[PDB]
């Protein structure tokens, strides 16, 4: 947030408000809606943007991704992820077990296909969560066993 | 033909076998020339005695990447497991 003074004068000048956003007014909605017209004074609209040179864009996006392993990711995680995978293989064994068990009381009790269910879209959730879950816990499975080993020699 | 079908047999059949055996099984009429098939045949020879170290089989035109390779082994391993990232994308 920011604030600048008007009063009189400010006018007869470029265009203020046409750079974004700017005239409105529906309803009274705007920002916090505790401005309307005055804001402080005024309606100042702040336009906030960045711009950086080659230098700062190069760094942000090699550098920040989620934490620091890298330069190399193969031994750094190798050996947390499978000290735990014999762990992680009993938890993805639940999820399966109820994954078909959602399915099986899905069709069993719709003998009409019509809506009385208020179920507007019931399949479509029941099947994400048999499918997304089940694409989320195959992958990390393989791509990660990839570089799991890599021994050669 | 039937001879050369029979040595096929007597390689994975036949661990270790005499040699008066041969010439009475493939039916021969000498014992010299029993020796002579076996050098076409690539059969080892020791006295009294025909081993067969031939059982182990290679090269058969050209292959690549199938059929129990050699130095891809590693890769075709991890390369099975990238063939179903791209089918999915």
């Amino acid at each position: 947030d920011a604030f600048r003074l008007i009063d009189t004068g400010a006018l007869i000048n470029n265009l203020e408000p046409r750079q974004t956003t700017s005239n409105t007014g529906l309803l009274n909605k705007a920002n916090i809606q505790a401005l309307i017209h005055g804001l402080n004074r005024h309606y100042y609209s702040l336009n906030i943007d960045y711009h950086k040179t080659a230098k700062e864009t190069k760094m942000l996006m090699n550098l920040h991704k989620e934490q620091w392993q890298s330069g190399l990711k193969m031994y750094d995680y190798e050996e947390k992820e499978e000290s735990n995978l014999a762990a992680t293989k009993s938890m993805v064994k639940i999820a399966e077990q109820y994954s078909k068990r959602i399915e099986e009381e899905k069709e069993l009790t719709e003998e009409e296909l019509k809506t009385r269910y208020v179920g507007r879209q019931d399949p479509k959730k029941h099947l994400s969560e048999t499918a997304d879950e089940t694409l989320e816990n195959n992958i990390v499975s393989v791509l990660t066993a990839g570089v799991n080993s890599v021994a050669i020699k | 033909a039937i001879r050369d079908e029979i040595a096929k047999n007597t390689e994975l059949s036949y661990d270790f076998l005499p040699l008066s055996n041969i010439k009475a099984l493939l039916f021969f009429n000498n014992e010299k020339e029993t020796e002579k098939f076996a050098l076409e045949r690539n059969w080892p020879i020791v006295n009294s005695k025909v081993y067969f170290n031939n059982q182990s089989k290679e090269k058969a035109d050209y292959e690549d990447e199938m059929m129990h390779e050699e130095d891809q082994k590693t890769n075709i391993i991890e390369k099975a497991m990238d063939y179903a990232i791209s089918i999915e994308n």
